[PDB]
């Protein structure tokens, strides 16, 4: 219920945020992974989701915290639901972060790696 | 050529320029519909019957002034009919000796000879 | 199952184990990738020659753990079976040899 209720507040609150101040706001929270509840880690992916378009556009602290949010959503890439698995991989497939074309898509694709999934 | 031409036939009269037209001038020439080809595209692939324009083609092709024109058709006609012999094959066959295409034979083949 | 079958294994002794694995039996079945196939998209047909899956395609369809993993690779094997003998429809030996490997395998599943 906390997990839950802290992840709700994050996730309204993200907007206003300033990149430095949600860089060691995010360090903290990338924890929930691995975490036994589909609505942490659902949520989880619903604030790293809003992160990756709010910054796949500079401030460093940003830049970093856009890898680390791509970083764990190739952790998320395996999950024991297939349906955060599945719903993830929409994310992922989707056009604008697999290009169109199917040359693109691929090159696109050969950058989202980690030695784990 | 042209303008003399139609300058004799409206000097011939009525009477004997009806003389340029029972089989009735047509018989659908198969029974069924195929020579089907599907038009590429990135979205849908229409599918169009190639065997309807074979009638009047032919005729372009057989019979034309505009040496471009003919030249197109016939050009044309080669086209489809590699098509049509390409599509020969892969085809389920037990019913006639051509089913697919036979009839499309019998009209083709004194034109190709002609052409 | 796997657990003990493994231990049973490492019971015996390798000088029996070894017995798990001449011609040497892989010659490319067919020297012609005679199985084209060009995958759909909206831009181009990059052509498969699904040859390559064959023989394994084959032994796990024939023998494989997790039913799930049998039972796909099964309805697939199924599938492209399927579209060569469709292939089949060609230009006149197609794959005779293809047949020679696939047939006694198509009766045993």
């Amino acid at each position: 219920e906390r997990q839950k209720v802290c992840l709700d507040i994050i996730y309204k609150m993200m907007p206003k945020l300033k990149p430095v101040e949600l860089r060691e706001l995010l360090n903290p929270v990338v924890e929930f992974v691995s975490h036994p509840s589909t609505t942490c880690r659902e949520q989880m992916y619903n604030i790293l989701m809003w992160i990756h378009d709010n910054y796949r556009d500079t401030d460093n602290d940003s830049q970093e915290i856009f890898k680390l949010a791509k970083d764990v959503l190739i952790q998320g890439l395996i999950d024991e639901n297939p349906g955060l698995q599945l719903i993830i991989r929409n994310f992922w497939s989707h056009e604008t972060r697999l290009p169109s074309n199917t040359l693109d898509r691929l090159l696109a694709l050969n950058s989202l790696y980690s030695p784990k999934i | 050529i042209r303008i003399r031409v139609v300058q004799m036939l409206g000097s011939l009269g009525g009477q004997i320029n009806k003389n340029l037209l029972m089989m009735k001038s047509y018989v659908a020439w198969d029974r069924e519909k195929r020579l089907s080809f599907a038009v590429p595209f990135r979205e849908m692939k229409p599918v169009i019957f190639l065997d309807v324009f074979l009638p009047r083609v032919t005729e372009l092709a057989l019979t034309a002034s505009d040496r471009q024109t003919k030249v197109a058709a016939c050009e044309l006609l080669h086209s489809m009919v590699m098509f049509m012999l390409g599509k020969a094959t892969q085809m389920p066959e037990g019913g006639q000796g051509a089913p697919p295409m036979y009839q499309l034979y019998k009209r083709t083949f004194p034109v190709l000879l002609r052409l």
